[PDB]
RNA sequence: AUCCGGUCGAUCCUGCCGGAGCGCGACGCUCUCCCCAAGGACGAAGCCAUGCAUGCCUCAGGACGCGGCGGACGGCUCAGGACAACGGUUGCACCCCCCGUGGCGGUCGCCGGACACCGCUGGCAACCCGGCGCCAAGACGUGCGCGCAAGGGCGGGCCCCGGGCGAGCAGCGUGACGCAGCGACGGCCCGCCCGGGCUUCCGGGGCAUCACCCGGUCGGCGCGGUCGCGGCGCGCCGAGGGCCCGACGCCUGGCGGAGAAUCAGGGUUCGACUCCGGAGAGCGGGCCUGCGAGACGGCCCGCACAUCCAAGGACGGCAGCAGGCGCGGAACUUGCCCAAUGCGCGGCGCGCGGCGGCGCGACGGGGUGCGCGCGAGUCAGGCGGGCCCACCCCGACCCGCCAGGGCAAGGCUGGUGCCAGCAGCCGCGGUAAUUCCAGCUCGGCGAGCGUCGCGCGGCGCUGCUGCAGUUGAAACGCCCGUAGUUGGCCCCCCGCCGCCACGAGGAAACGGGAGCGCUCCAGGCAGGUUGGA
């Protein structure tokens, strides 16, 4: 019957499911424990760090552009990341020592769109929300 | 702990699963037009309050006509549905509960009752008059547009004796 | 812990006390005495919670300091004193005498009784044993002790005690066809006649009884109290140990607001 | 005001008092105080407390402790209610 | 009990990627009124200035002191610990227990002296103490008394089977020891009660790139120790004990349950925190006093850290309540009070707990009009409250956040010209852009909307119900074969399993659910003979 039947086979039916559960990439990513170790944010929604550089990144094949990003050192584990800055003209609030709050792009650690090697993005600069800085609701000191 | 930790609370509405469906999007605003509804939540609440009384009946109807659970809870459900006027006397069968719509629930609101007896010209004027403490239920001043009026208490809906319209 | 418990949270109090879950973090903890924690009621829960002679704890104390309450003929000055099944409850200044029994929902009720009845008590023989220098003793459901009992009295019988001398004047034997009342479980409070006794070697002995309308029920032998011989030796509530079904109870409830 | 009624009267010769629930009816107007309606419910042995007004007005419910002696009130009454009536003030 | 966009010139599939719902936190923007309500848990059980968290009543005006009861309960936390703990279910004929409530009470003439508070003198930086002296008891000490505390030797029947059992159990008699406890205001002792200690059966995480493991380990005999049984410890004797029905080892950002999130049915995931149980108090150990502690708002020692100082010494433990530092994406006042609910002593005590303050974590109700009267505010009096306030009553004045090509509801002008930028996915932009930046208009949800991460759903892409294996990923090259799983037909009316039904017994809160107009409502257990089934 391609599966075992019979009134006394509960142990086998449970062993098979336990073994074949690991064959799914989603389950293996969320349950094995290697992704939690390798995750730069250590399983958190966001993380703060200091900017070490400003950079421009080429887009992928069918598009043509220079995307604006920053290399960031993490406070809590001293890892190296790169984070994207959205919203036209926003790369002008980022001095080379500016505490930044950084979150993900969505897709839970996968690159999106046309930016090669980018999985994070800046949401706050030196204490102030970057979106409200673009919408002209608050301003930086000087 | 503090005593307040033992107090219960609950959500009383369910949002739909596909938000951007056109036919129920305009069917949902004809309802906001025939009744002075503030926002979509007051529709959601209604459907939620239907979805429970529909779950009970279908549980008892799967049972047998002579079981005590049917004899007890179906009688309780019918006795509760007849006092609020959500269901009428001539339908005293548990199978008459399943074909109920939301409009039956909306028709027993105080805002709707006062419109029926023509105390208010429209439903919007009725809502305004409700907020102004201008209407009493059984000699008791009721401020709530969403108030649910029992058939016992529908003979006795008036303007309040204390009022500027008296 | 490192020692005995002296507190009792409100949600952890026995469910037949009918305590309400707001209005307090704590509940009274019954003091040790004639009755256990689970099968009792703290005395305060009658004077304040039920009869409203007092309205707070502090003014419930002063009623019991000046000794206005007698339990089995003695003034108890302790608010968490455990009063329980068959205890005589007499308040003289209001001339109220009660006997503490169970109702048909397993809760304590007070039954008015006459001055010709409050001078005696029914106890259940819990055990016979040899004490010091080999003398015989019997122990009851009230933590009472009697030396040199008449040899006929055996375990599970009930005895009748005058409430001033503290001696025995009558006894009822546990048999077939005796009138009985259940003191705990889930048939607590209802009254019937014994029609079976099934012993199981090593294990519990079960009793089958039958009400006065003929309803039959079962329980353990540790829960059946004899109240007489085909006629109850005492007074019982108006319902007389007949338990309605939920439908008839509902129609009686509908009739009260009617 | 013009309408004062009482129910749930319990005589308590242990605390030397009588306990009551009082309903006050004042359609349209206020009832001005408890010190006012104290006449309808001697006067100095009446202890009035726990008064609530319903929504819209017109109804009030409260509680009465009516003592018989005067030592009884200084003995069995909480030490802050005797200051709300001006009887001690410390 | 629902799907939709993306592989091609076009087409049907497999298959994933993306979208659409609910919940929990964090971030952004924004906020009129009222009710309910969580709040330094998240590999830092990291470190702590200051104040508070435990007191209340026999002998003289009172304090003070002596004596007594309590401080082992209550509060905090989740570090350790995976055949533990914990949940249901048994037992002690192997046990200990304060208070309280019943009992019981037979034991080979009013005694003594001395300690603190206190006087007189001192030492010391301060912590803390010394010397001499008059004085009491419901404190000790010794005791007046009809002999009886522990332990011990004999008192059983050689198919099979009341004092009290299912069960030879408990008492008593009689020979020897012993001289305990209770007696200077009469209590040793006994039953119950609550509580504890262990204990029977079933349940009780992952990894096989951990296949063999253990040697007081498995059993027996004898003593010791314990409240008590027991390899619990010690001497002697034997070689046992566990394992693919997964032992042993390793790992866990592992406290368990009652429960919670999601939602056709079957399921998946999480169990910091309210109740119940366990464990700890910087980390190891040790102990005294007591009925009860291996106690940390008790003591002693080692270690790691701090504190004052005349340099001789003395001295500490916020995972209590506030508060601070550090850390982190992430979490409030150094408030008032014993009035309530309860606990200790009886009149007090109590950072238990209660009341206010901060509080868009989250819940519930009502507004920004209607065809012409209101609420939000203001000032007074009530009501309430430990005292003030909020609510209620009477009197006189008076949005926003995201979008607009498709998925997916909603389309004209200027700027920019593969640049700037958008875009979860398809894609958009090359100087006519339905998508960038703006203006107008329009759409959705709405005092609340968007973004990030995670759980559940979507998903019959984990499949027991219920997937796939000719060619899309997938039948071992073949035969034998143990454990495992499975096994034709037949006798009915016995026994022993399983299985179905009905009972008994044990916890509430949660979850359902009968009845009841907190003005409705989230609630609560109310109420007008009652009720909480
Ligand atoms: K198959
Ligand atoms: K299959
Ligand atoms: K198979
Ligand atoms: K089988
Ligand atoms: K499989
Ligand atoms: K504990
Ligand atoms: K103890
Ligand atoms: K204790
Ligand atoms: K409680
Ligand atoms: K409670
Ligand atoms: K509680
Ligand atoms: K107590
Ligand atoms: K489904
Ligand atoms: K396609
Ligand atoms: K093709
Ligand atoms: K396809
Ligand atoms: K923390
Ligand atoms: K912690
Ligand atoms: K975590
Ligand atoms: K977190
Ligand atoms: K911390
Ligand atoms: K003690
Ligand atoms: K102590
Ligand atoms: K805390
Ligand atoms: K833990
Ligand atoms: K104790
Ligand atoms: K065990
Ligand atoms: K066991
Ligand atoms: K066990
Ligand atoms: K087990
Ligand atoms: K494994
Ligand atoms: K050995
Ligand atoms: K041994
Ligand atoms: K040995
Ligand atoms: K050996
Ligand atoms: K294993
Ligand atoms: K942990
Ligand atoms: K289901
Ligand atoms: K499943
Ligand atoms: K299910
Ligand atoms: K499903
Ligand atoms: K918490
Ligand atoms: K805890
Ligand atoms: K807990
Ligand atoms: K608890
Ligand atoms: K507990
Ligand atoms: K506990
Ligand atoms: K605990
Ligand atoms: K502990
Ligand atoms: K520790
Ligand atoms: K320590
Ligand atoms: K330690
Ligand atoms: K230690
Ligand atoms: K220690
Ligand atoms: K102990
Ligand atoms: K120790
Ligand atoms: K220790
Ligand atoms: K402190
Ligand atoms: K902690
Ligand atoms: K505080
Ligand atoms: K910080
Ligand atoms: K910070
Ligand atoms: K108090
Ligand atoms: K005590
Ligand atoms: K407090
Ligand atoms: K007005
Ligand atoms: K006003
Ligand atoms: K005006
Ligand atoms: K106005
Ligand atoms: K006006
Ligand atoms: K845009
Ligand atoms: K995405
Ligand atoms: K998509
Ligand atoms: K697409
Ligand atoms: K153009
Ligand atoms: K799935
Ligand atoms: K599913
Ligand atoms: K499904
Ligand atoms: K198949
Ligand atoms: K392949
Ligand atoms: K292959
Ligand atoms: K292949
Ligand atoms: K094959
Ligand atoms: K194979
Ligand atoms: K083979
Ligand atoms: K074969
Ligand atoms: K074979
Ligand atoms: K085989
Ligand atoms: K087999
Ligand atoms: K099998
Ligand atoms: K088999
Ligand atoms: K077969
Ligand atoms: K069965
Ligand atoms: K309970
Ligand atoms: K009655
Ligand atoms: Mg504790
Ligand atoms: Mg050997
Ligand atoms: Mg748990
Ligand atoms: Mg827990
Ligand atoms: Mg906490
Ligand atoms: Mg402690
Ligand atoms: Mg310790
Ligand atoms: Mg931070
Ligand atoms: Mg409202
Ligand atoms: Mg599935």
């Amino acid at each position: 019957m391609s599966k075992t039947s019979g009134l006394y086979t509960a142990r086998k039916l449970r062993t098979v499911r336990r073994v074949n559960r690991w064959a799914d990439k989603k389950y293996r990513k969320a349950h094995l424990g290697t992704w939690l170790k390798a995750n730069p944010l250590e399983g958190a929604c966001m993380a703060r760090g200091i900017v070490t550089q400003k950079i421009g990144i080429s887009a992928k094949q069918p598009n043509s552009a220079v995307r604006k990003a920053v290399r960031v050192q993490l406070t809590k584990n001293s890892k190296k990341i790169t984070a994207f800055v959205p919203r036209d003209g926003s790369i002008t609030y980022i001095d080379n020592n500016d505490e930044v709050l950084v979150a993900g792009f969505g897709r839970a650690g996968r690159a999106v769109g046309d930016i090669p090697g980018c999985r994070f993005k800046v949401i706050k600069v030196a204490g102030i929300g970057l979106l409200a800085l673009f919408l002209r609701k608050r301003e930086k000191r000087a | 702990p503090r005593i307040s930790r033992h107090r219960n609370s609950s959500k009383t509405y369910s949002t739909p699963k596909k938000p951007f469906t056109k036919p129920r999007l305009d069917a949902e605003l004809k309802l906001c037009g025939e009744y002075g509804l503030k926002c979509k939540r007051e529709i959601y609440r209604a459907r939620y309050m239907l979805a429970k009384i529909r779950r009970t009946a279908r549980n008892l109807l799967t049972l047998d006509e002579n079981d005590i659970k049917r004899r007890f809870e179906g009688a309780a459900l019918l006795r509760r549905l007849h006092m609020l006027g959500i269901l009428d006397e001539e339908k005293d069968q548990l199978d008459y509960v399943l074909g109920l719509r939301i409009e039956d629930i909306f028709k027993r609101r105080l805002q709707s009752v006062i419109v029926e007896s023509k105390l208010a010209k429209s439903v919007h004027h009725a809502r305004n008059m409700i907020k102004a403490r201008h209407i009493s239920v059984g000699g008791q001043i009721v401020n709530i547009p969403s108030y649910m009026v029992r058939i016992s208490n529908t003979s006795r809906v008036a303007i309040a004796d204390t009022s500027s319209l008296a | 812990a490192r020692g005995v418990r002296k507190h009792l949270k409100r949600l952890n109090a026995p469910k037949h006390w009918l305590l309400d879950k707001m209005g307090g973090i704590w509940a009274p903890r019954p003091t040790n005495g004639p009755h256990g924690l689970r099968e009792c009621i703290p005395l305060i829960l009658i004077l304040r919670n039920r009869l409203h002679y007092a309205n707070t704890y502090a003014e419930t104390s002063m009623i019991l300091q000046d000794k206005n309450v007698l339990i089995d003929g003695k003034p108890r000055t302790d608010p968490t004193f455990p009063v329980g099944f068959m205890d005589v409850f007499e308040i003289p200044k209001v001339h109220k005498t009660f006997r503490v029994l169970y109702d048909v929902k397993g809760r304590f009720t007070l039954v008015p009784i006459q001055s010709n009845e409050a001078g005696f008590k029914l106890c259940r023989v819990q055990k016979i044993f040899l004490g010091d220098k080999g003398m015989p003793y019997l122990s009851t459901h009230d933590a009472r002790t009697i030396r040199f009992p008449h040899p006929d009295i055996k375990t599970n019988d009930t005895i009748k005690i005058n409430l001033k001398t503290g001696k025995i004047d009558e006894w009822y034997k546990f048999d077939i066809g005796k009138i009985v009342m259940v003191t705990g479980g889930r048939n607590c409070g209802r009254i019937g006649t014994i029609q079976a006794i099934d012993k199981h070697m090593g294990s519990y002995t079960m009793i089958r009884m039958k009400d006065t309308e003929g309803t039959e029920f079962l329980t353990r032998l540790c829960n059946v109290f004899v109240i007489g011989n085909d006629s109850p030796a005492v007074a019982i509530p108006t319902t007389k140990g007949i338990r309605p079904d939920i439908i008839k109870n509902r129609e009686l409830r509908l009739r009260s607001i009617a | 005001e013009i309408t004062v009624k009482v129910r749930k009267v319990l005589n308590n010769p242990l605390l030397q008092r009588q306990q009551c629930v009082v309903d006050v009816l004042h359609p349209g107007c206020t009832y001005e105080s408890k010190e006012a309606i104290k006449a309808k419910v001697d006067q100095k042995n009446i202890v009035l407390y726990g008064f609530k007004t319903s929504f819209g007005g017109g109804h009030t419910v409260g509680f009465c402790n009516a003592y018989q002696n005067m030592d009884a009130l200084m003995k069995y009454e909480p030490g802050f209610r005797k200051i709300r009536c001006g009887l001690i003030e410390a």
